[PDB]
RNA sequence: GAACGAAAGUCGGAGGUUCGAAGACGAUCAGAUACCGUCGUAGUUCCGACCAUAAACGAUGCCGACCGGCGAUGCGGCGGCGUUAUUCCCAUGACCCGCCGGGCAGCUUCCGGGAAACCAAAGUCUUUGGGUUCCGGGGGGAGUAUGGUUGCAAAGCUGAAAC
């Protein structure tokens, strides 16, 4: 949120979930930020470069996160063909 | 039995948003519903939608975003004059900056913001935010 | 990818352990993991989407920075043997058996940790860490069957948790991929010992009987 | 009537947790060791604690005890396992399981070496 | 003049001076356990009021036993308030327990505008609601300089929350503070949970402080 | 361990009985408390020994 | 007193007052 | 409030169930509500079967079994010690061993 | 406005097994006309009419959509060199596996509601609007009195006020 002067007004911009596009609340302890790292070439060396998949509380409680991580990384191309 | 098909659409939209699904199956098709979803696309709350054209009556599949908090249909479709929209502003929209109201005007399906510039007014289908 | 593909020795190990067979009850989120039913109630779990979730679980475990931030839990005795020589091998911290609820919630007890990733064996036998995950904000990897709940679960690996050979093969090949990602073992190099440590040992009746027969 | 109190058992567990090398299988030695490593006012309490300490020593020296595990017991748990025979890690190169996984090995590209012919009726459950 | 007795690894990051603000903790929704962390982050958030100390009873074999249930509303005026409920056998013990639990259950408050983007926000971003028991509390945005039109207890709560201007609408047993104040707390806690049309873009996904300063935590844990 | 006093208070309603009992703290050195330890309180020592093994 | 027998005794009083009206029409 | 989801009996589809008389106190109770069991006894008590087996004409070629439909009602069945009370979580149970 | 409407009750015709309002006794009880027992009228049965009431209950209006899973049952349809029955291809029979349509249902669940019990409806309700019918505004007085109306009657429907 900005004003007419063009300043950054909001205190903190919360994490929008990568599954349901919902804002994770401050007291929402049932959320998680999954971390999966990138893979190198034919040698198969581990990278410090990683990617973050945010999963929120209702998705984690309903169990949609299991299919959600694979259907989110399928657009990346890192989980499957 | 079967009436207010825009409300029949938005109930499925509302339950899919509250469940957290990706896309919706909506069995009626009205040009009211098509222009309603066109306004929602133009304001960007929903995504791409495909109307499977059945021979009798098709089925609309809307790729959801996750943005829609609440959308519904005001039932009897009140006939609304200008200088009376502020009642619906204070009754429907959660704030001044946010939300939109769908005014069926005399020149087509329009918006609450579009109606004060077109200076037409008319009926109200519902609201979406 | 192109190097993370399964090989003929890998499918020999999987078909020798017999992890392709699963439970008799279905789940509504295990539908894309199963391929085809079979007579006498047994349902066949595939290998490709199992290997992909094993690969992503290995990626997530090597993605940690502190080895103390990964905790390994199993309550059943088929996994209690595997946990102690799994977590003390490469990169985790073990706990087995009676979980003592309050391990991660309250701080009056010295058995209190702050993990950043969790790998458990059976959800039905370890429902209590699945419950206590929400108060700690940790992800969860689980070796799920076709008849296991998927609440507070992020990565699910479809398998048979009843077969001790299957459990030991999964923990062994998981650590075998984790070590090759970390760089301890090269890609074209076999492991030094045959994984029975992670499988099982029947106690000293037939153990000492087979020892006296092998004298 | 040896159903001694939780304070007695907990004191003996603190003794076996802190000091393990000082303790043996002899009651007459362990009673004297406990009076150097702890302060017990009552002589009957000395005898009770030392008797349960000898019982814990006879349990620990014979087998594994869940109630406490020192670093030496962790090294013993490491020692108990590593003797691994080579009998049933992998079988001979003939394995027959299922026509469904035969179709899986036909679809997904792998060996599909041996033959598979097993037919069962529908008398499941 | 007492040692903090380092524990729970978040306070150990605070004492290693690595998380600069409590905003970074609310970005990641990390759980808090001890109460002095936000006293370290906030030196003027001690403005509090006990709302009601009501007695509750338990009918024992001969005489009824009493224990006092203390409600304490804490808050700094920048938009960070907390509510604490504690039942205890002693008055000051229940008051201290409710203060500590309010320090634990502090939340931030989102502040919005009425429709002009001048600066220094004063109101809720939209019409929000909160339910506890049967108590439905509705918070409506207000123009500049309107004030807080409510009961004195949530008037004091929203005065501590930095909301200078708001409209309220309560339905249910408003007479019970243990539901009415918690419904107001849920209504002011849903303010960040409301989906807003100015957070369309995918977030930056900044690194966790555990990943950023793992090594200090390792050398203080080992 | 316990100092116990039973006294009377004469008011206009009649007599009022007061019973004050105080458990004394353990003070092994001094005239403030008892020198004898409690029979239930089992006092163990800390781990004493340290480094320098063979050579 | 049951509501059933309250209703039946008021019913008996109603019958008595009806017979009183028939006695003095 | 409700104590049971079934409201005592098992009438869910229909609207009327025929009353069948009880055994102890002889009260007409609908059959889905009354305690309906089937007792299977030997015709002679087992301490007296051996006397008839010793003093029988045939060489153990007859063994009759007595089958009785037993039909109690729940007002006297608790006194008759069949349908003892249980807990709230214990009312969800099934056929006892 | 109208058709059915349990049981009991009323008016005719046939009998009368059992039970059995009232009634009569025999017992307990300080007191019993009641709970226990014996006899027994009306009734309980059928055929003609009236009465239109219940804890007539799922204490939950009807129609239509959406929002989890699982094991089952019953009724139709479909598939299964699966199994067993005739004499033998030809067709229905029975078991077993899965799916589809509406139904009586059960277990779990943070999908949500609600004060909770509990509920896949009692949800899609302050983020409040699918259509429509009937009723509630503290407890009593009272479903009472007075009117109108139906009924042979008992009574039924509508149904206030003072305090
Ligand atoms: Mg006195
Ligand atoms: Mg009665
Ligand atoms: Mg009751
Ligand atoms: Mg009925
Ligand atoms: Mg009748
Ligand atoms: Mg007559
Ligand atoms: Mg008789
Ligand atoms: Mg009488
Ligand atoms: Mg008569
Ligand atoms: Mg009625
Ligand atoms: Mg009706
Ligand atoms: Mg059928
Ligand atoms: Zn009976």
């Amino acid at each position: 949120m900005q004003n007419d002067a063009g300043e950054f007004v909001d205190l903190y911009v919360p994490r929008k979930c990568s599954a349901s596009n919902r804002i994770i609340g401050a007291k929402d302890h049932a959320s998680i930020q999954m971390n999966v790292a990138e893979v190198d070439k034919v040698t198969g060396r581990f990278n410090g470069q990683f990617k973050t998949y945010a999963i929120c509380g209702a998705i984690r409680r309903m169990g949609e996160s299991d299919d959600s991580i694979l259907r989110l990384a399928k657009a990346d191309g890192i989980v499957s063909k | 039995v079967r009436m207010n098909v825009l409300a029949d659409a938005l109930k499925s939209i509302n339950n899919a948003e509250k469940r957290g699904k990706r896309q919706v199956l909506i069995r009626p098709c009205s040009k009211v519903i098509v222009r309603f979803l066109t306004v929602m696309m133009k304001h960007g709350y929903i995504g791409e939608f495909e109307i499977i054209d059945d021979h009798r009556a098709g089925k609309i599949v809307v790729n959801l975003t996750g943005r829609l908090n609440k959308c519904g249909v005001i039932s009897p479709r009140f006939d609304v004059q200008l200088k009376d929209l502020e009642k619906w502003q204070n009754n429907l929209l959660p704030s001044r900056q946010f939300g939109f109201i769908v005014l069926t005007t005399s020149a087509g399906i329009m918006d609450h913001e579009e109606a004060r510039r077109k200076h037409t007014g008319g009926k109200i289908l519902g609201f979406f935010f | 990818l192109d190097v993370l593909q399964m090989k003929e020795e890998d499918v020999l190990k999987f078909l020798a352990a017999g992890t392709h067979l699963g439970g008799t009850n279905l789940d509504f989120q295990m539908e894309q993991y199963i391929y085809k039913r079979k007579s006498d109630g047994i349902y066949i779990i595939n290998l490709k989407r199992t290997w992909e979730k094993l690969l992503l679980a290995a990626r997530a475990i090597v993605a940690i920075e502190n080895p103390a931030d990964v905790s390994v839990i199993s309550s059943r005795n088929t996994g209690q043997r595997a946990v102690l020589k799994f977590a003390a091998a490469t990169g985790a911290t073990p706990i087995a058996g009676r979980f003592t609820p309050g391990t991660f919630t309250n701080q009056i007890q010295a058995a209190f940790r702050e993990p950043r990733l969790l790998v458990v064996t059976d959800p039905r036998a370890d429902h209590q860490p699945l419950t206590e995950a929400s108060y700690v904000n940790l992800p969860t990897i689980a070796l799920c069957n076709t008849d296991s709940p998927l609440r507070y679960v992020d990565i699910a690996i479809p398998c048979n948790n009843k077969g001790a050979h299957s459990v030991g093969l999964m923990w062994w090949m998981l650590a075998r991929e984790v070590l090759r990602m970390r760089g301890t073992i090269s890609r074209e190099h076999p492991w030094e010992v045959m994984p029975d440590l992670y499988f099982y040992r029947d106690p000293e009746e037939i153990e000492k009987e087979e020892q006296a027969a092998a004298e | 009537g040896r159903v001694r109190t939780k304070t007695v058992k907990k004191a003996a567990r603190v003794i076996i947790e802190k000091y393990y090398t000082r303790l043996g299988n002899d009651f007459h030695t362990n009673k004297r060791v406990c009076e150097e490593i702890a302060i017990i006012p009552s002589k009957k309490l000395r005898n009770k604690i030392a008797g349960y300490v000898t019982h814990l020593m006879k349990r620990i020296q014979r087998g594994p005890v869940r109630g406490i595990s020192i670093k030496l017991q962790e090294e013993e748990r490491e020692r108990r396992d590593n003797y691994v025979p080579e009998v049933s890690a992998l079988d001979q190169e003939i394995i027959e399981v299922d026509p469904d996984t035969k179709e899986m090995l036909k679809l997904l590209d792998f060996g599909s070496l041996s033959n598979l012919q097993v037919t069962q009726p529908t008398v499941g459950m | 003049d007492k040692e903090w007795m380092p524990v729970t690894k978040l306070g150990r990051l605070v004492k290693d001076m690595k998380i600069k603000s409590l905003e970074e903790i609310y970005l990641f929704s990390l759980p808090i356990k001890e109460s002095e962390i936000i006293d370290f982050f906030l030196g003027a958030s001690l403005k509090d009021e006990v709302l009601k100390i009501m007695p509750v009873q338990k009918q024992t074999r001969a005489g009824q036993r009493t224990r006092f249930k203390a409600f304490v509303a804490i808050g700094d005026y920048n938009g960070h308030v907390g509510l604490g409920v504690k039942c205890s056998k002693e008055v000051a013990t229940a008051i201290r327990g409710a203060i500590i639990l309010a320090k634990l259950s502090i939340v931030p408050v989102r502040r919005g505008y009425w429709g002009n983007k001048i600066g220094k926000p004063h109101t809720v971003p939209c019409k929000v609601t909160g339910r506890c028991g049967s108590v439905l509390v509705r918070l409506i945005p207000a123009p500049r300089g309107t004030g807080i039109v409510s009961a004195p207890v949530p008037k004091k709560l929203l005065m501590m929350a930095g909301i200078d201007d708001c409209y309220t609408s309560a339905r249910g047993c408003t007479a019970t503070l243990g539901n009415f104040a918690k419904a107001t707390f849920d209504a002011i806690s849903k303010t960040y949970s409301y989906l807003t049309p100015d957070l369309w873009k995918e977030t930056v996904f900044t690194k966790s402080p555990y990943q950023e300063f793992t090594d200090h935590l390792v050398k203080t844990h080992t | 361990y316990v100092d116990t006093a039973v006294r009377h208070v004469l008011l206009r309603q009649g007599v009022l009985g007061i019973k004050v009992k105080i458990m004394l703290p353990w003070d092994p050195t001094g005239k403030i408390g008892p020198k004898k330890p409690l029979p239930d309180h089992v006092s163990i020592v800390e781990p004493k020994d340290e480094i320098l093994p063979t050579t | 007193m049951r509501a059933k027998w309250r209703k039946k005794r008021m019913r008996r009083l109603k019958r008595k007052r009806r017979k009183m009206r028939q006695r003095s029409k | 409030t409700k104590k049971r989801r079934n409201n005592g009996r098992a009438k869910k589809g229909r609207g009327h169930v025929q009353p069948i008389r009880c055994t102890n106190c002889a009260r007409c109770v609908p059959k889905d509500k009354a305690i309906k069991k089937f007792v299977i006894r030997n015709i002679v008590e087992a301490a007296a079967v051996r006397d008839i087996s010793e003093a029988s004409v045939f060489d153990a070629y007859v063994l009759p079994k007595l089958y009785v439909k037993l039909h109690y009602c729940v007002s006297c069945a608790i006194h008759s010690k069949v349908v003892r009370n249980r807990s709230r979580e214990a009312r969800k149970d099934r056929t006892p061993p």
